[PDB]
C-alpha cells in the first residue's frame, strides 16, 4: 500500500501518493461560511464550504485562513480540510496508508505535535512522519549540496546543507512572503483610486499579483522611465466588466522582498540575508555554497527574480567567486516533489512512526525521531 | 411523488367529468326503458317521473352550456 | 488480451438492467435525460418543439423521489457524523428542485394550449425548465458522491446490513495527476487586456464515469 | 388537507389551493356603497358590495380601496373582502385550512401583526405563513439566482437573489406603479377635452389605459413621429356610445415609469433602480445578476416594456457583459404560482404558524418565524 | 436610519427630507452601553421613546432606533459590510505597531469629527477596548468639548508657526515644476 505525501502550505493544499511525479489534489486551503441570510427553503441547510467550492461562492463567503505565517491557528478547520482532501479529493482510506507531513524550520514545538495527535486518533494512520520543507527541496533538484531559498505563502527561510550534513546555526527565517505582498498591493492600488475591502476582493488582488507584476533589474532606473513615459501600463479586467490600469505599482509590489522598509519592517531583503547566512558557514564549504542556489515556491516565480537575484550578491561576494542560481520551472512543487522521493525510498521504510510507538511514548516521539 | 402534484388531479378531474357525462347516458337509457313498457306498476311512477325531471333539467344545463363557447 | 476486455462489458453491462434499485444507476438514468433537453437548444437531439420538454421534465422530476428516497434509507442507519449531516443537507435540494420542475412544467402546458405555439414559439420559455434541469443534476452528482463516502467509511458499522451500499458495487477512480506546468501559448499576446482565468465547472457526465463496478 | 394560498395586492385579490396551477377566484379588490336615495321598497336594503358585483353596479356606488400603496389602510373593509373570498369564491371552511399570505418588502410592521391577529382570532385557521412577493417570484421562475422586478398596483421593488441567498441592504423599493399611471392619464387626457373625476370613471380610465397604451423604444424620436403624421391614433368606445380619441397620450403614459419627474417625483426611473441595486451587490456575483433579470405583476405588461428595459441597462452596464430580460407570458400571476409551489412542499411543511404557538407568543411570532 | 424608520410607517424618500433625517439623527440618536440589555428593556417599557416635530407640524415618535443607528459603527454587519467595527480597527493598528510603544498608544486616545459626539461612544469605546487589551494596561480616551472642530484648530496652529513659512509651495516653483511638486513636499 502507497504512502500519501501531504503538502499543506499556508495558500495551497498539494496531495498525493508516494511514487508518482506530480500531486493529484491542488485546491486553496480556505474554509467559507455564509454571512447573508437564506430565504429560499432548502438551500441553507449546507453550512460550511472547503477549497474549489468555497472559492466559487465567494459572493455570498467569507473566507478564512487556517494557516498563517506557517503555523496553525484554527484546528477545527483544519480538520474539515484534512477530511476533504482524504475522501473528496484523493478519495482513499486514510487507515491503511501511511502519512508524510510537512513542516517549516523554526515552528513551535507545540505545533507538529498536535499534527500527530490528531493523525493517529482520529485518522487511525497506520504510520507518520515530518519533513522540512527546504530538505524536502534539495532532493528535488537532485543535489546533497547547497542552499534552499524558500519563499511559500507564510514564510521565507534559508536552510545550507553540505554533503547531506545540516548547520542547524546558520538557518534563517523570514516572516515576509506572498501574503504580505498582496496586502502591499492592495494598500497601494488607492492611489489610483481603486478600494478592496472584502475577503472575497482579496482574491482577485491576488490574481493581479500574479498576472501583472514582475521584479525590476534596476529599480531607480524603472521609477525614472516610469514618470517620463506610459510604456510600462497594463490592463486589467474585473469580473463584473470594469477595466483598471497599473502603472509603475507593477514592480513595486515585488520589490518589497528586497527592501522590506516598504511594508515597515527592519529585516534585510533576501539578497543580504542569504549573504549573511552563507557566511556563518565555514570557510572551506563557501566555495561551492555560493553556487547551487535553489529557489523553490509560488513566490519566486516573478519574471526576473533570479536576475535581481544575481546581480545583488555578486556585488556583495567578491569579485573571485562564481555565483549561480538554480529556478526550475516547476518550483512551485519543488517541496512534493521532494516528498515523493523520500517516502518511496527503499531505506527510509524503517524510520516510519508506527502506531504501537505513539501507543508506549505519546505525542512526544516525534520530536526524537522525525527531523 | 415526494409532493402533491398537478398532473394527478388534473387526471381526477378528467375522469370525474367523464363520469359525469356518462351518468347522464345511463339515466336516458334508464328512462327509454321504463317508458316503452306498456305495462305499468305502482312502484314505477315515481321513479319515472323523478328521471324525466332530472333529464329535462340535465338538458337545459347541456344547452345552457353549449352557447358559452360562441359570442 | 482480446478475450480478457470481455469480461470488463459483461460486469459493466450487467448493471443497467438493475430496476432502479442502486443509486448510480439511477443517476446514470438521470443524466442522459438532461443532455436530451440540453441540447434541445442546438435543436441537434431527440426532442423537437417545446412539448417533448415538457414531457421530459416530468420523467427526470419523477425520478428525483426515488432518488430521495434511496438516499434517505444510508443516512437514516449512519450514525450522527460530518458525512451524515452533508447527505441530508442535499437532499433538502433534491426536494425543491423536483417539486418545481412539476408545477412549472404544468404551467408551461396549459399556456401552450390557451394562447397556441406562436405564445411559446420562441425559445426563452423553454429554458426556465431546463435551468431547473440542470441545478437538479448538480444536486444529484454531490449527493451521490456524499453517500458512496458514508458507505465506504462506515461499511463495517451496524445499521448496513441488509443495504444496497455503492461501497459494495461501486469504485473510485483515482483522480488523474496535475500538471506541472500550464504551457503557455502565443494567444495572450494579441489580447492587450489580461482577464481573471474562467473557473471550470465539472461536468456531470465526467462526474459519474470515474465510477467501476467490483 | 388543502392549505390556501391568498395573495392580496392593492387592486386585484388572488386564491386558491396550494399545490395547483392556477388561482380559482381573481376579482378587484374593491368595497362599493350606495350614493344615491333609495325609492323602490324592499331594495335598498343592501348596504355593501364586494368584489365583482361592486363593478357591475358603478353607476349608484362610491368604490373605495382598502388597500393603498401595499399598506391596509382600512381593516373593517379588509375583513369584508377576506370573508367574500372564504365563502362566496371558494366556498371553503377556513378552521380545516392553513393559509398562506404575501406582502411586500420594506413595509411597516404593524401591517403583518394585524394581519396575523385576523387570521387567528376570526377566521380561525390552524397554521399560517407571510412571505415576501418577490421572493415568490423566483420560485415560479424556476430559478434559485436573479433580481426580480416586481411592479404591482402600489408599489414597485427590486430584490437581489443568489444561489437562494437575499441581500437585504440592496433592496430598493420605489411607490410608483400603475394606480399612479392611472391618475396622470386622466390629467393628461384633459388637453383634448375628456374629463373623467368619478371614481367610477377611474375604472373606465384603468381599461383604457390597459388596451391602449404602450411603452415607446426612443421617447424623443416617437414624439416626432406623432406631430408630423395621425398614424399613431386610435379610437376607444365609451359604455354610453360616446367615442373618444388618444394620440402621443399612449406612450406618454407608460413613460413616467422611466422618467418619473413627469408627475413631480425626485426619484429616478426603474431602469436605473434596477442597476443601483445590482451595483450595491458584491463584485463577485454581479455577472449572475446581470442575466437572469426577472419580471413579474401586470403593471409590467405593457408592450415593449421588456425591450425598452434591455437597451436602457445596456447603455449604463459596461460594454463586456451581456444583459438579459425574462418576461414570461404568465407573469401576472407569477406572484401566486410561488406560493402553490412553497405551500405544498414537503420541506415546508415545519415552519407554519400553528395556532399554539400564537397562543404563547401572540402577533408578534410572525417578525422571528415568518421574516 | 431612513430604511429603518420605513418599520414605523414613516418615509423620506427625497434629497430635501434627508436633511430632515439627518437633524433627527443628531438630536434623539445614542450609543447603547449594552446592546442586548438595551434590546430587552426597549421590548419591556416604552420608557426610550421620544417625539419629534417635522417642518410640517407632524409629529413622528421614535423607539429603539435611537441607539440601533450608531451600533453600525460597532457591528458594520447591519448595513451588509463586511469589515470590523471602529472599537476592532482601532485596536489592530495598535497591534501592528512594534511592543516598546504600545504603551504609550494604549494611552492618549483623541476622537475628532462631528461622528463622535454620540452620548455615550466614549464610554463605549473603553468598553470594548479593554475587553482585548491585556487587563495590566490603562486605556484612556481623550474626547474634548470642541473636537468637532479639532482639525481646524490644528492647520490655524500649523500655518501661524514661527518655522513654517519655508515649506510653502511659491507659486514660482509650481510655474517651473507642475502640480506634482504637491507629492514630495506636502504631507
Ligand atoms: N505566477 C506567480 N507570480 C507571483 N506569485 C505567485 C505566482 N503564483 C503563485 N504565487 C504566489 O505564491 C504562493 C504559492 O504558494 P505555494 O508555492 O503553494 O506555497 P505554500 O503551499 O506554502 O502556500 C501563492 O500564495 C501566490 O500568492
Ligand atoms: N395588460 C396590462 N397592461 C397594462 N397594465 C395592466 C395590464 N394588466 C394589469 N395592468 C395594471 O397592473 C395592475 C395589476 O395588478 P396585479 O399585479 O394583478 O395585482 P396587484 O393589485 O398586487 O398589483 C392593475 O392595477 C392594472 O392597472
Ligand atoms: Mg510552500
Ligand atoms: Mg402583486
Amino acid at each position: 500500500t502507497t504512502a500519501l505525501v501531504c503538502d499543506n502550505g499556508s495558500g495551497l493544499v498539494k496531495a498525493g501518493f508516494a511514487g508518482d511525479d506530480a500531486p493529484r489534489a491542488v485546491f486553496p486551503s480556505i474554509v467559507g461560511r455564509p454571512r447573508h441570510q437564506g430565504v429560499m427553503v432548502g438551500m441553507g441547510q449546507k453550512d460550511s464550504y472547503v477549497g474549489d467550492e468555497a472559492q466559487s461562492k465567494r459572493g455570498i463567503l467569507t473566507l478564512k485562513y487556517p494557516i498563517e505565517h506557517g503555523i496553525i491557528t484554527n484546528w477545527d478547520d483544519m480538520e474539515k480540510i484534512w477530511h476533504h482532501t482524504f475522501y473528496n479529493e484523493l478519495r482513499v482510506a486514510p487507515e491503511e496508508h501511511p502519512t508524510l507531513l510537512t513542516e517549516a524550520p523554526l515552528n513551535p514545538k507545540a505545533n507538529r505535535e498536535k499534527m500527530t495527535q490528531i493523525m493517529f486518533e482520529t485518522f487511525n494512520v497506520p504510520a507518520m512522519y515530518v519533513a522540512i520543507q527546504a530538505v524536502l527541496s534539495l532532493y528535488a533538484s537532485g543535489r546533497t549540496t547547497g542552499i534552499v531559498l524558500d519563499s511559500g505563502d507564510g514564510v521565507t527561510h534559508n536552510v545550507p546543507i553540505y554533503e547531506g550534513y545540516a548547520l542547524p546555526h546558520a538557518i534563517m527565517r523570514l516572516d515576509l512572503a506572498g501574503r504580505d505582498l498582496t496586502d502591499y498591493l492592495m494598500k497601494i492600488l488607492t492611489e489610483r483610486g481603486y478600494s478592496f475591502v472584502t475577503t472575497a476582493e482579496r482574491e482577485i488582488v491576488r490574481d493581479i499579483k500574479e498576472k501583472l507584476c514582475y521584479v525590476a533589474l534596476d529599480f531607480e532606473n524603472e521609477m525614472a522611465t516610469a514618470a517620463s513615459s506610459s510604456s510600462l501600463e497594463k490592463s486589467y479586467e474585473l469580473p463584473d466588466g470594469q477595466v483598471i490600469t497599473i502603472g509603475n505599482e507593477r514592480f513595486r509590489c515585488p520589490e518589497t522582498l528586497f527592501q522590506p522598509s516598504f511594508i515597515g519592517m527592519e529585516s534585510a531583503g533576501i539578497h543580504e540575508t542569504t549573504y549573511n547566512s552563507i557566511m556563518k558557514c565555514d570557510i572551506d564549504i563557501r566555495k561551492d555554497l555560493y553556487a547551487n542556489n535553489v529557489m523553490s515556491g509560488g513566490t519566486t516565480m516573478y519574471p526576473g527574480i533570479a536576475d535581481r537575484m544575481q546581480k545583488e550578491i555578486t556585488a556583495l561576494a567578491p569579485s573571485t567567486m562564481k555565483i549561480k542560481i538554480i529556478a526550475p520551472p516547476e518550483r512551485k512543487y519543488s517541496v512534493w516533489i521532494g516528498g515523493s522521493i523520500l517516502a518511496s525510498l527503499s531505506t527510509f521504510q524503517q524510520m516510519w512512526i508506527t502506531k504501537q510507538e505513539y501507543d508506549e511514548a505519546g505525542p512526544s516521539i516525534v520530536h526524537r525521531k522525525c527531523f | 411523488s415526494l409532493s402533491p402534484d398537478p398532473w394527478k388531479r388534473d387526471a381526477r378531474e378528467k375522469l370525474e367529468k367523464q363520469q359525469q357525462m356518462h351518468i347522464v347516458d345511463m339515466l336516458s337509457k334508464e328512462i327509454h326503458e321504463l317508458q316503452n313498457k306498456v305495462d305499468r306498476t305502482a312502484e314505477e311512477s315515481d321513479r319515472l317521473r323523478k328521471l324525466m325531471l332530472e333529464w329535462q333539467f340535465q338538458k337545459r344545463l347541456q344547452e345552457s352550456k353549449q352557447k358559452d363557447e360562441d359570442d | 488480451s482480446f478475450q480478457e476486455e470481455k469480461s470488463k462489458l459483461d460486469a459493466e453491462v450487467s448493471k443497467w438492467d438493475d430496476s432502479g434499485n442502486d443509486i448510480i444507476v439511477l443517476a446514470k438514468q438521470m443524466c442522459m435525460i438532461m443532455m436530451e433537453m440540453t441540447d434541445f437548444t442546438r435543436g441537434k437531439g431527440p426532442l423537437k418543439n417545446t412539448s417533448d420538454v415538457i414531457s421530459a421534465a416530468k420523467k427526470i422530476a419523477e425520478a428525483g423521489s426515488r432518488m430521495d428516497k434511496l438516499g434517505r434509507t444510508i443516512a437514516d442507519h449512519c450514525p450522527d457524523s460530518a458525512c451524515k449531516q452533508d447527505l441530508l443537507a442535499y437532499l433538502q435540494r433534491i426536494a425543491l428542485y423536483c417539486h418545481q420542475l412539476n408545477i412549472c412544467s404544468k404551467v408551461k402546458a396549459e399556456v401552450q394550449n390557451l394562447g397556441g405555439e406562436l405564445v411559446v414559439s420562441g425559445v426563452d420559455s423553454a429554458m426556465s425548465l431546463i435551468q431547473a434541469a440542470k441545478n437538479l443534476m448538480n444536486a444529484v452528482v454531490q449527493t451521490v458522491k456524499a453517500s458512496y463516502v458514508a458507505s465506504t467509511k462506515y461499511q463495517k458499522s451496524q445499521g448496513m446490513a441488509s443495504l444496497n451500499l455503492p461501497a459494495v458495487s461501486w469504485k473510485m477512480k483515482a483522480p488523474e495527476k496535475k500538471p506541472l506546468v500550464k504551457r503557455e501559448k502565443q494567444d495572450e499576446t494579441q489580447t492587450k487586456i489580461k482577464r481573471a482565468s474562467q473557473k471550470k465547472h465539472v461536468n456531470p457526465v465526467q462526474a459519474l464515469s470515474e465510477f467501476k463496478a467490483m
